[PDB]
RNA sequence: AAUUGAAGAGUUUGAUCAUGGCUCAGAUUGAACGCUGGCGGCAGGCCUAACACAUGCAAGUCGAACGGUAACAGGAAGAAGCUUGCUUCUUUGCUGACGAGUGGCGGACGGGUGAGUAAUGUCUGGGAAACUGCCUGAUGGAGGGGGAUAACUACUGGAAACGGUAGCUAAUACCGCAUAACGUCGCAAGACCAAAGAGGGGGACCUUCGGGCCUCUUGCCAUCGGAUGUGCCCAGAUGGGAUUAGCUAGUAGGUGGGGUAACGGCUCACCUAGGCGACGAUCCCUAGCUGGUCUGAGAGGAUGACCAGCCACACUGGAACUGAGACACGGUCCAGACUCCUACGGGAGGCAGCAGUGGGGAAUAUUGCACAAUGGGCGCAAGCCUGAUGCAGCCAUGCCGCGUGUAUGAAGAAGGCCUUCGGGUUGUAAAGUACUUUCAGCGGGGAGGAAGGGAGUAAAGUUAAUACCUUUGCUCAUUGACGUUACCCGCAGAAGAAGCACCGGCUAACUCCGUGCCAGCAGCCGCGGUAAUACGGAGGGUGCAAGCGUUAAUCGGAAUUACUGGGCGUAAAGCGCACGCAGGCGGUUUGUUAAGUCAGAUGUGAAAUCCCCGGGCUCAACCUGGGAACUGCAUCUGAUACUGGCAA
RNA sequence: GCCCGGAUAGCUCAGUCGGUAGAGCAGGGGAUUGAAAAUCCCCGUGUCCUUGGUUCGAUUCCGAGUCCGGGCACCA
């Protein structure tokens, strides 16, 4: 399911810092960035317009870890939803529990943020959760259960988010582990530089 | 000959029951002249527990459909009064 | 007349194959393949690079 | 087959004899009326469907005869000994 | 399935060994017959015994017939094997099983040298036990002749260890005890009585994890197929998963099916000589050889370093010294592996008669353990005779 | 709120634009094969031989219908040993019950397969010449007798299967008599037509001491209904070939007779010479059909496994019987074929029921558990039967969910690889280190699916009755195949859990070594005849993920069959030309019709499946509430511009 | 389980009925042609499937297995 390797070559090969080692350092920079995806990562490709059509399609999959069949499906509910796909389907993107833990602080990382979610930690509204994948609604709240709560992990990787810009869309209480989700995210409220137009045409065909 | 039954639908291990009119001939989930309401097992409390279209109901004994037994409690369970 | 792959085969004649189809579009009349990992037609004499095709197995050494 | 429910076989048998004697009763006064009817005696005629009557009627109230078909072979062979009388 | 078993009596598997048309088959439906006239049921006779159009035309044996029986001490297994030259690769088979022999001596020739195989297998097959029952003792008044004749069974088993010279040999009349005799059934019965005194209930390790000698195939229409075979150890029932390990490429099936000659034992224990069912196998793949073991903890074993007692040609083996790269048979009791003869720097060619030790590399492999003692047959003649010391 | 919906590329030629095929990128599948392999949830699993099949089970029930009782547990008289009432135990259908038999009911249901069938079938919508066990409403009856037979005995045939002969006895079995009506026939008159009783309780009365007698429950008979299913008719629709153009003579229709529940060539007798056919009749080939499923922007194309409806079939062909209903899967008879048993005369069997086997094949499962829930049969009921069904097993077969760990770690090592041997890369990757523990594994806690029912209990209807039966609450003991459950807890420890395809262009992503048009590659154009980003290996990288690929098959791309939406001067193609029937189309005006057309309404379009807004499994898939839709058809009422009809 | 025919130079195969392994093509060279093919000329490169003997010497005669193809028998 999870890529489970080494989670910096991602960011070398498109490029774009993705905070998957985001952890307790702030810029990694000991990986010689930008120039180096492989082992030819001297080569200035050509990069055609079907390769930007599909490196776009893989960042988005690469920053929230979701699998190909997994993500093709969140894009069938984008078309079937009102409005507009390109802004649902981040919607739903950012819907996932793992990504919505990842907004409080709680998994410093997003892989970090998949695992609490994995370990019984994360409840909402009073309901222990397993799927990482759980899709939040709206108006609702997030806590620690007291058997996993402060286990030495959950503080050291809470003080990220601290120096974060930590977003519109909800709130963190921080007195026991605690937070609050409320209205949906905006496009304009989220990542403000992805450019998800690519993905809809990939899928078009 | 007509009768007031149910229909065993849903998945493993969650039944859910179409209480139905059709005639005893069929099978479980054969052929039927009309569903007429429904009922879940599994439905402990929650907002929707178990529905029966009580008038149409009651048409179609004046007709002469032979209710189950088991059918039969689920009135003696949604009664006039409770 | 079906292609035999790989490099190196062992049939004598008789061996029992299993076809799976394909031109070969290089000789005149071929419509078809011999299974590399099937049944007697074995697989290729040491393969790494894509083993599923030419029936070789797992490494163990 | 060998089964329990090989009485219905039997009965049935037993059923049949029964079932072929009575239906057999009932042809012959019928038959008894076409002698009738293609001699011309509109008294006879009619004496044999007197007689019939009872028997005829009898065996759709046995559930032999389906009480209609019965009524039809009063009715059409009434028809005719009133067009010869 | 018909007729579930009934566990009342400690089961013994016993049969026939010895020379070609010496009564081994005839002594079978006799000794049963005298036992028919005892207690059970059975009595089956020459007609029944001998299945094949080949047997009852030249009055042979092709393939090992069984009988079963049970005297009012033990329960009883009777494997009838053949006596030619060619068909000794059969009574080796019968041999894997029987935890007791019994030679079959007619009162004319006496001891052969085909008769010496049958015993010399008897050792390297594992069974200690033998009775001797002389037939066609009505045939014979000339004692002086007899009791030498005697004599010569009871050394040549004490040369081959069997302690004859203890063993009671049974003198009797098999003919005249199957069609009804009241004097030689006694005879016959002598073997019974002391079938229940010379042969006790051995060591019956059921606590072991499960493995069982392949004796043959029968695929029964209807059920599926059926492998045969006595259990070696642990025990099998109607829902355990067992493994087709040896030769070929290993695989698995499930134990469904366990029956004692048409009676249905849920539980068959360590000693249990019945047939097994096997689930989802077909004819072809299972083969006469294998073995049933364990779901994974007998691996395919293919060499492994043998103590063996080289015979001479006055011992059964060659007449002349052969080089290295010989290839004899070689039974494990029921596999017939061809093998490679590493010789010893030392013993350039094995001269008839020899106290060596050679490594052997199999052509099929099998489950191997160091003990395992097991004859070398080629050209008719068991040329020898070894034990596993080392197992590569 | 209820379809927000349409991508191209490669390849002819020196090069271009066209025309134009072939191929690919995607989604999907009852999938098969190679490789690898952790768990779970929900579905699927003989599409090949409608080939043949051992064994077990798949359909039985009622003593509250009857004669009886062969058994098991009591009661009774008696017998025996001896603990003289502790035991043994012969008689005995007298209770509790119940084999074998008569009889009622079910066996026509449900479950399985798609061989046949191109229209006797299916779907849609109307219609009348129909029938309807069981359920139920209303109206009434429910009198009185007779003769048999099985079971059971005796003899007897046959190996058995299976009978035969003479007597015994019963009923809710059979059969008259009687009695009949808004019932049948008929113009009416008149004539004629039915049957079944049992069981519980009980004060008084009556006891030839069976019981009569009263009440209650259920059933029986007749009739009209309702409801339900089934049968039939008509219209349209319902594959390819015209290199099949004519077919048919009980055939087309009529008069009379018969037959069916029902109209009818359904079947006869005679008369008439017609009836069908280019808007595809016959004939051949193929095929179950439909709601649907797959693809598609749609229109369509293909397909129609699972769920459900309808039809046909049940070893092959044929017929009939009983029955409300079959021309009948575990029914009969006959012929045949193939197995099986035989005392050779003569018989028995039918897995396209669940499992399983052989065999066919590329390929598809366990000789599992329970009747707890639901449903069906029977029964007053409890219960008895249930391979329906509910679960479980097996297989990655599909779909969906999750894990196989996180933070940190620059000596920026080793080993490998490339090298301009400067170094880069592998690579925060690993080691080490600090944390964590989902699912497995082991030891403990623990829901829900269960409603009823049974006994007692109190009250209430009914009744002469605090009796019996019905109904409503109460209590006790309980009913779980799954099941070592869903879920929860603790435990130890990164501990058991990552492969597969590809890297010339198409199409995401590279170098080196080795083989030299050899070995080989391949979907398309092609590469390799000493320097290969294309072959084989190594390193790195790319995609996908407990799956990855290849093959087969459907659609798409294909506007390369063009209704939406193509062409014909030369690209493939205007008949050589004209006449003209069927057929199609048509100037202008007024009036009318309202057939096509348009609006609105109602009936219907089965449910589920797809879609919109929600609910419930930790979520999801899945299940599910309501709605929309089901693009259609029929009928009625209006509009009548336009087209057609009619009249001038 | 039993009974047969086969394993021969790289390939395709003849030869035995105890005498020291052959043929076609192959591969290479020469002659040759504007080039190639072809033709003629020269040779086994063999554990006669493996293993033991009878023997002066075994492909051979046999006894036995290993593998391949084909046929038949027994049915816990
Ligand atoms: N006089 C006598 N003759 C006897 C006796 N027992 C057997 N015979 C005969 O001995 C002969 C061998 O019978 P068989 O049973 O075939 O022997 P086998 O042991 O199977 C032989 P093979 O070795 O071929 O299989 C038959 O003729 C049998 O009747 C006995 O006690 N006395």
């Amino acid at each position: 399911a999870r890529y489970l390797g080494p989670k910096l070559k991602l960011s070398r090969r498109e490029g774009t810092d993705l905070f998957l080692k985001s952890g307790v350092r702030a810029i990694d920079t000991k990986c010689k960035i930008e120039q180096a995806p492989g082992q030819h990562g001297a080569r200035k490709p050509r990069l055609s317009d079907y390769g930007v059509q599909l490196r776009e399609k893989q960042k988005v999959r690469r920053i929230y870890g979701v699998l190909e069949r997994q993500f093709r499906n969140y894009y069938k509910e984008a078309a079937r939803l009102k409005g507009n796909t390109g802004e649902n389907l981040l919607a739903l993107l950012e819907g996932r529990l793992d990504n919505v833990v990842y907004r409080m602080g709680f998994g410093a990382t997003r892989a970090e943020a998949r695992q609490l979610v994995s370990h019984k930690a994360i409840m909402v509204n009073g309901r222990v959760v397993n799927i990482a994948s759980y899709q939040v609604s709206p108006n609702d709240v997030v806590s620690i259960r007291e058997k996993a709560k402060k286990q030495s992990r959950v503080k050291a990787a809470l003080e990220l988010a601290e120096q974060r810009e930590k977003p519109t869309w909800l709130e963190v209480d921080a007195g026991k582990m605690e937070g609050t989700f409320k209205r949906k995210p905006e496009r304009s409220d989220l990542s403000a530089d992805i450019n998800e137009h690519l993905i809809v045409e990939l899928y078009s065909k | 000959m007509v009768t007031i039954r149910l229909a065993r639908h849903g998945a493993k291990k969650r039944p859910f029951y179409q209480v139905v009119v059709a005639d005893s001939r069929n099978a479980r989930n054969g052929r039927f002249i009309e569903r007429v309401g429904f009922f879940n097992p599994i439905a402990s409390e929650k907002e929707e527990g178990t529905r029966l279209d009580l008038d149409r109901i009651a048409h179609w004994v004046g007709q002469g459909a032979t209710i189950s037994d088991r059918v039969a409690a689920l009135i003696k369970e949604v009664n006039k009064a409770a | 007349t079906s292609y035999i792959g790989g490099e190196g085969h062992n049939l004598q004649e008789h061996s029992v194959i299993l076809i799976r189809g394909g031109r070969v579009k290089d000789l005149p009349g071929v419509r078809y393949h011999t299974v590399r990992g099937a049944l007697d037609c074995s697989g290729v004499k040491d393969r790494k690079q894509a083993r599923s095709k030419y029936g070789v197995k797992r490494p163990k050494a | 087959n060998i089964k329990s429910a090989k009485k219905r076989a039997i009965q049935s048998e037993k059923a049949r004899k029964h079932n072929a004697s009575r239906r057999s009763m009932m042809r012959t006064f019928i038959k008894k009326v076409y002698a009738a009817i293609e001699a011309g005696d509109k008294a006879a005629a009619q004496k044999a469907f007197n007689e019939m009557q009872p028997i005829v009627d009898r065996q759709a109230a046995k559930g032999l005869i389906h009480k209609n078909k019965a009524a039809r072979h009063k009715a059409n062979l009434t028809a005719q000994i009133n067009k010869l009388a | 399935s018909k007729e579930k078993f009934e566990r009342t009596k400690p089961h013994v598997n016993v049969g026939t060994i010895g020379h070609v048309d010496h009564g081994k088959t005839t002594l079978t439906a006799a000794i049963t017959t005298v036992l028919a006239k005892t207690y059970g049921g059975a009595a089956r006779a020459f007609d029944q015994i001998d299945n094949a159009p080949e047997e009852k035309a030249r009055g042979i044996t092709i393939n090992t017939s069984h009988v079963e029986y049970d005297t009012p001490t033990r329960h009883y297994a009777h494997v009838d094997c053949p006596g030619h030259a060619d068909y000794v690769k059969n009574m080796i088979t019968g041999a894997a099983q029987m935890d007791g022999a019994i030679l079959v001596v007619a009162a004319t020739d006496g001891p052969m040298p085909q008769t010496r195989e049958h015993i010399l297998l008897g050792r390297q097959v594992g069974v200690p036990y033998i009775i001797v029952f002389l037939n066609k003792c009505d045939m014979v008044d000339d004692e002086e002749l007899l009791e030498l004749v005697e004599m010569e069974v009871r050394e040549l088993l004490s040369q081959y260890d069997f302690p004859g010279d203890d063993t009671p040999i049974v003198r009797g009349s098999a003919l005249k005890a199957l069609e009804g005799d009241a004097e030689w059934e006694a005879k016959i019965l002598e073997l019974a009585g002391f079938l229940d005194s010379y042969i006790p209930e051995p060591e019956r390790a059921i606590d072991k994890p499960f493995l069982l000698p392949i004796e043959d195939v029968f695929s029964i229409s209807g059920r599926g197929t059926v492998v045969t075979g006595r259990v070696e150890r642990g025990i099998i029932k109607v829902g355990e998963e067992v493994e087709i390990v040896g030769i070929k490429e290993t695989q698995k099936s499930t134990c469904t099916g366990v029956e004692m000659f048409r009676k249905l034992l849920d539980e068959g224990r360590a000693g249990e000589n019945v047939g097994v069912l096997l689930r989802g196998i077909k004819r072809e793949e299972i083969e006469r050889g294998q073995v049933l073991a364990k779901p994974g903890t007998i691996k395919p074993h293919t060499k492994f370093e043998s103590e063996v007692y080289i015979l001479s040609k006055d011992e059964g083996g060659r007449h002349t010294p052969f080089f290295k790269g010989y290839r004899p048979q070689f039974y494990f009791r029921t596999t017939d592996v061809t093998g490679t003869i590493e010789l010893p720097e030392g013993v350039e060619m094995v001269m008839p008669g020899d106290n060596i030790k050679m490594v052997v590399t199999l052509i099929h492999p099998i489950a191997m353990d160091d003990g395992l003692r097991f004859a070398i047959r080629e050209g008719g003649r068991t040329v020898g005779a070894g034990v596993v010391a080392k197992v590569l």
